[PDB]
C-alpha cells in the first residue's frame, strides 16, 4: 500500500515528463516538416549541377580533354 | 526471509522506477536542451542556401521557358 | 503597439512563474519545518549523548 | 489593452517579488554547521 | 525618417531577443514544474514531524 | 503464504521488466547524445554552404557597383 | 502492460539505432570538408574601386 | 529630430542591455540549480524512503500480519 | 484507477512512439540524401573557386 | 507638433516598459538569492540524512555486538 | 571546369592536407 502510493506518485511525475517530452517531439517533427519544404529546391539545383558536371565531363572526354 | 525478500525487492522496484524516471528525464533534458535551437540554426543556414539557389534557378527556368 | 500579444505571452509566463514560485515558497516552508523538527530532534539526541556519553 | 498588459505583468511582478519566501529564519543550519559552545540558539544576525 | 528606419530595425532586434528569452523561460518553466512535481512527497512527512514538534510542547 | 510466494514471483518478473526498461532508457539517452553530435556536424556543413553564399553575394554586389557606374586607390583586404 | 512497454521501447531504440547508423554512413564525410572550409574561411573584402 | 533620436536611442539601448541581462541571468539561474536540484532530490527520494516509506511498510506489515 | 493510469501512460508512450518513429525514419533518410546533395554541391563550388584562384 | 506628441508617448510607453523591466530584474535577482538559499537548505538536509544513515548503520553494528554472546567493556 | 573537376575529386578524397 504505501509502496503503491510512492509508485503512483513517481508514475505521475513520469507521465508528466512523458507528455512534455512528446510535445517537444511534436514541435520537432513539425519544424522539420516545415524545413523539408525549403530543401527540395536546393536538392533539385544540386542534382542539376551534378548532372551538368557529369555530362560536361563525358563530352570533354569525348573532345580534346585538358585534364591530367 | 519471506517478508524480508518481499520488502527488499519492493524497495528495489521502487528504486528502479525512480531510476527509469531519471533516465527518461535525462533524455527529455537532452532534447529540450539545445536540439531545437540547433535545428533552427540548421534551417536558418538552409534558408540562406535557398537564397543562394534563388539566383541560378532563374536560369534553369529561363532555359525551360526558352 | 508592436508587442501587444507579446506582452500577453509575458502575462502568461509571469502567471506560471507565480505558480512555480508559490510552490517553491510552500515546499521550502514544508522542508523548513521538516528540517527544524529533525534538527531539534538530533540536537537533543546529541545533547543527551554530550551529557552522559556511554562507555 | 496596452495598459492592461502592462498592468497585468506589473501585478504579477509585484505579487511574485513581494512573496515572503522563507528567509534564513532557520536554526537547523547553524545548529549543525557551526559546532560551537552550547547555548539555546544563536542565529548569527550580524 | 532615417531615425524612424533605425527605430523599426532596432525594435525588431528587441523583439528577436525578447522572443528568444521567452523560449528560454518556457523550457525552464517546464523544468520548474517538473521539479516541484517530483518534490511534492513532503505533505504527510512534514505533517508527521509537525506533530512531533507539536508533542514536544505537550508533555 | 503460498499465494504470497506467487506474488513475489510476479514482482520478480516485474523487476526484470523494470531493469530492462531502465537499461533501455539509458541507451535512449545515449542515442540522444550521439544524435546531438551528428546534428552539430550537419549544422557545420550548412555553415560552410552559407560561406559559399557569402562569396557569391559579395560577387554580385561588387559587380553591380561597377555595373551601376553612372557619373580610386588599390587598398583592399587580402587575408 | 510491461510486455507492450518492453517490445515497443525495444523497437524504438532499434529504429533510433537505424537512424544514427544510416546517418553515420551518410554524414561521416562532413568533418573533412568542415576542416577544409574552416581553413578557407579567412575572408576580408574592401572594394577599392567602390 | 535629435531629442526624439536621443529618447528612442537611449531607451532602446537600455532595453537591449536589459534583454541581454535577461537571457544570461534567466538561463544560468534556471539551468544551473535545476540539475543540482533534481540530482539531490532523486537522492532525497532514496534517503527519505528509508525513513518514511519504510514506516508505511512496517505499518502495513504489522497491521496486516 | 491504478491500471487506468498505467494504460494511460502506455497509450501516450505508444502513440507518441509511432509519431516519433515516423519522424525519425522518414526525415532521417531524406536528410541523408540532402546531405550528400549538399556535399557534392559545395565541393563543386569549392573547386570552382580553386580554379578561379589558379586563373589569378 | 505631432512629432512631439509621438516623442512623449514613445517615452511614456517605453518608460512604463522599462519600469516593469526594472521590477522584473529585481524580482529575478531576489529569486536568485531565494534559489541559493533553497540549494543550501537541501544541501544541509542531505547532510543530516547522511548522518542519520551512518547512525542507523553503526546502530545495526552495535546491536549485533550487543546480542553477541561474547562482549567486554 | 577541368581544374574544378580535379579540385572536386581532391575535395571528396578521404585524405587531404593544407
Amino acid at each position: 500500500s504505501p509502496h503503491e502510493h510512492q509508485q503512483n506518485l513517481l508514475l505521475s511525475r513520469i507521465i508528466t515528463n512523458v507528455e512534455k517530452l512528446n510535445e517537444a517531439i511534436m514541435v520537432m517533427n513539425k519544424t522539420l516538416q516545415e524545413i523539408n519544404i525549403q530543401n527540395m529546391n536546393i536538392e533539385l539545383v544540386a542534382q542539376m549541377f551534378k548532372n551538368y558536371q557529369s555530362n560536361v565531363l563525358f563530352h570533354l572526354e569525348a573532345t580534346d580533354n585538358l585534364k591530367d | 526471509t519471506l517478508t524480508e525478500e518481499l520488502e527488499k525487492l519492493e524497495q528495489q522496484i521502487t528504486l528502479t522506477l525512480q531510476e527509469i524516471d531519471s533516465n527518461f528525464a535525462k533524455a527529455h533534458r537532452i532534447v529540450t536542451t539545445s536540439i531545437l535551437p540547433l535545428v533552427e540554426q540548421y534551417g536558418e543556414h538552409s534558408r540562406a542556401v535557398w537564397e543562394a539557389t534563388k539566383f541560378w534557378k532563374q536560369f534553369f527556368e529561363a532555359s525551360a521557358n526558352v | 503597439n508592436a508587442f501587444e500579444p507579446a506582452f500577453a505571452e509575458l502575462a502568461d509566463a509571469v502567471a506560471d512563474l507565480e505558480a512555480n514560485m508559490m510552490h517553491f515558497q510552500l515546499m521550502h516552508e514544508s522542508l523548513a519545518r521538516f528540517s527544524e523538527s529533525f534538527a531539534s530532534f538530533l540536537y537533543g539526541l546529541n545533547m543527551n549523548a554530550f551529557c552522559v556519553d556511554f562507555p | 489593452l496596452l495598459s492592461a498588459h502592462l498592468e497585468q505583468i506589473s501585478i504579477s511582478c509585484q505579487g511574485i517579488d513581494s512573496l515572503p519566501f522563507p528567509p534564513p529564519k532557520i536554526f537547523t543550519n547553524a545548529l549543525l554547521s557551526n559546532p560551537d559552545i552550547t547555548s539555546l540558539i544563536r542565529d548569527t544576525e550580524a | 525618417s532615417y531615425f524612424e528606419q533605425q527605430r523599426q530595425a532596432l525594435i525588431e532586434e528587441i523583439a528577436m531577443n525578447f522572443e528568444h528569452v521567452l523560449a528560454n523561460i518556457n523550457k525552464l518553466n517546464r523544468s520548474l514544474e517538473a521539479v516541484i512535481a517530483v518534490g511534492n512527497e513532503f505533505s504527510s512527512v512534514e505533517a508527521l514531524w509537525s506533530q512531533f514538534e507539536n508533542v514536544m510542547s505537550w508533555s | 503464504s503460498p499465494a504470497l510466494l506467487a506474488r513475489v514471483n510476479e514482482k520478480k518478473a516485474e523487476l526484470e521488466n523494470l531493469k530492462e526498461l531502465r537499461d533501455l532508457s539509458a541507451a535512449v539517452a545515449a542515442q540522444m547524445e550521439a544524435l546531438e553530435q551528428k546534428l552539430s556536424t550537419l549544422s557545420s556543413g550548412t555553415e560552410a554552404i552559407a560561406t559559399v553564399l557569402a562569396n557569391w553575394h559579395n560577387v554580385l554586389r561588387a559587380i553591380s557597383m561597377a555595373s551601376a557606374k553612372i557619373p580610386p586607390q588599390t587598398l583592399v583586404r587580402i587575408p | 502492460s510491461y510486455a507492450d512497454c518492453v517490445c515497443s521501447l525495444r523497437t524504438s531504440l532499434a529504429f533510433l539505432e537505424s537512424s544514427v547508423a544510416t546517418l553515420d554512413n551518410g554524414v561521416q564525410d562532413f568533418p573533412r570538408l568542415c576542416h577544409v572550409l574552416r581553413t578557407v574561411r579567412h575572408y576580408e573584402l574592401i572594394p577599392q574601386t567602390t | 529630430l535629435s531629442p526624439l533620436e536621443q529618447e528612442v536611442l537611449d531607451e532602446y539601448e537600455r532595453l537591449s542591455e536589459n534583454m541581454k541581462k535577461l537571457a544570461v541571468l534567466l538561463d544560468e539561474l534556471a539551468s544551473a540549480p535545476a540539475t543540482e536540484i533534481l540530482d539531490g532530490l532523486r537522492e532525497l527520494e532514496r534517503k527519505t524512503s528509508l525513513v518514511f516509506t519504510l514506516l508505511k511498510a512496517s505499518v502495513y506489515s504489522i497491521v496486516l500480519q | 484507477a491504478v491500471k487506468a493510469r498505467q494504460l494511460a501512460h502506455l497509450h501516450s508512450q505508444l502513440t507518441q512512439l509511432s509519431h516519433n518513429l515516423a519522424t525519425t525514419e522518414n526525415l532521417m533518410r531524406m536528410t541523408a540524401v540532402q546531405a550528400e546533395a549538399m556535399r557534392g554541391l559545395g565541393s563543386w563550388h569549392a573547386g570552382l573557386f580553386m580554379a578561379a584562384s589558379k586563373v589569378l | 507638433e505631432a512629432r512631439e506628441a509621438a516623442l512623449r508617448k514613445e517615452l511614456e510607453g517605453v518608460r512604463k516598459i522599462n519600469e516593469v523591466i526594472e521590477g522584473m530584474i529585481g524580482t529575478l535577482e531576489r529569486a536568485k538569492g531565494n534559489m541559493g538559499t533553497v540549494s543550501q537548505t537541501v544541501t544541509n538536509a542531505t547532510t543530516l540524512l547522511n548522518t542519520w544513515t551512518r547512525m542507523l548503520s553503526q546502530t545495526e553494528h552495535n546491536q549485533r555486538l550487543i546480542l553477541n554472546p561474547e562482549w567486554k567493556g
